């Protein structure tokens, strides 16, 4: 378990995250995702 | 596009029938999510991927700050990823069972949190039809996440025919044989509400007969530590006839949830 991941560092990451939320609708929203019949297909 | 690569795998969070979900971090702007991993052999070997895509499908298109968001999803040879909002609180369903029953406060914010998800999801045309415990997570400040829609469905016309979901939480008309609608979330949210309150459903029996007796005959019976508001809206809520349940809206307004809720919003960016 990395250390960014448990504890007081996690914690501080948490309430950062929760406190200043990022623009997920571009920062991932705007990301092409593979088409949902081509999920089980070649990748 | 994105790919396992871009993150740190923190820990597993749990484990699930077609892979497990993962504490994770995207690198390039360290924010932590939940990556939930299915295998796709798995997957087509159990004939669910028609499944899956319904429930991906209908989460990938919902905002809400009390549905638990999918930013998005990859795959790669063998595997299917799912990036969720990470729900810091985790399984409202342990916290119910470390707790044994809520407070009125925790009860009646949960329910507003609930009813405003659940009108934002009929809005939509989009049922729930398995509200319980077990498919709600808790955010940074224990905000109620609708975390699963597995028996979920679009549903822009026609009333549907399906019994889905669980004993405990079944309204009359599945029981029964009838179609229904938008309505069986309303009933649910007053079994969701009994057992938030109480620590047992409303209904709870040791035989499947004797649970669809009750149910279908609303055999109600409130323990004496519950408080007039929220036995009034329980009441309301668990309803013989759908059209009478009181709505979505009518349980955010109710005095009770009114009187107790301390709900807050998260900060949106
Ligand atoms: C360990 O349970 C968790 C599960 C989480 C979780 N689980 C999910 C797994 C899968 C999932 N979606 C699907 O499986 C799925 C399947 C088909 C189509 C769409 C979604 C949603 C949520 N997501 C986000 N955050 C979570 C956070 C979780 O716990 C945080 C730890 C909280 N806490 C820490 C100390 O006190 C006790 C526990």
């Amino acid at each position: 378990i990395p250390a960014w991941a448990s504890g007081n560092l996690l914690t501080q990451a948490i309430r950062q995250q929760y406190y200043k939320p990022i623009d997920v609708d571009r920062m991932y929203g705007t990301i092409d995702s593979p088409k949902l019949e081509e999920l089980f297909n070649k990748s | 596009k994105f790919t396992i690569d871009d993150f740190d795998i923190g820990r597993p969070l749990g484990k699930g029938k077609f892979g497990n979900v993962y504490l994770a971090r995207e690198k390039q702007n360290k924010f932590i999510m939940a990556l939930k991993v299915l295998f796709k052999s798995q997957l087509e070997k159990e004939g669910v991927e028609h499944q899956l895509r319904r429930e991906i499908e209908i989460q990938s298109h919902l905002r809400h700050p009390n549905i638990l968001r999918m930013y998005n999803y990859f795959h790669d040879r063998k595997r299917i990823y799912l990036m969720l909002e990470f729900a810091p609180r985790g399984e409202l369903y342990k916290e119910l069972q470390k707790h044994g029953r809520f407070d009125e406060q925790r009860s009646a914010t949960f329910m507003e949190e609930l009813a405003d998800a659940l009108h934002y999801c009929h809005e939509r045309k989009v049922i729930h039809r398995d509200i319980k415990p077990e498919n709600l997570l808790m955010g940074y400040k224990g905000e109620l996440k609708i975390a699963d829609f597995g028996w979920s469905v679009h549903a822009p016309s026609l009333r549907r025919r399906t019994m889905c979901g669980t004993l405990d939480y079944l309204p009359p008309e599945m029981i029964e044989g009838k179609t229904h609608d938008e309505k069986v979330d309303l009933w649910c949210a007053g079994v969701l509400c009994y057992e938030f309150l109480v620590g047992m459903p409303p209904f709870d029996s040791p035989s499947h007969t004797e649970t669809h007796r009750r149910i279908v005959n609303v055999d109600l019976k409130f323990p004496p530590f519950l408080s007039d508001g929220s036995k009034d809206l329980i009441s309301k809520l668990l309803r013989y006839h759908p059209p009478q349940r009181l709505p979505l809206k009518g349980v955010m307004e109710h005095p009770w949830v009114k009187a107790n809720s301390r709900r807050v919003l998260p900060p949106v960016y």
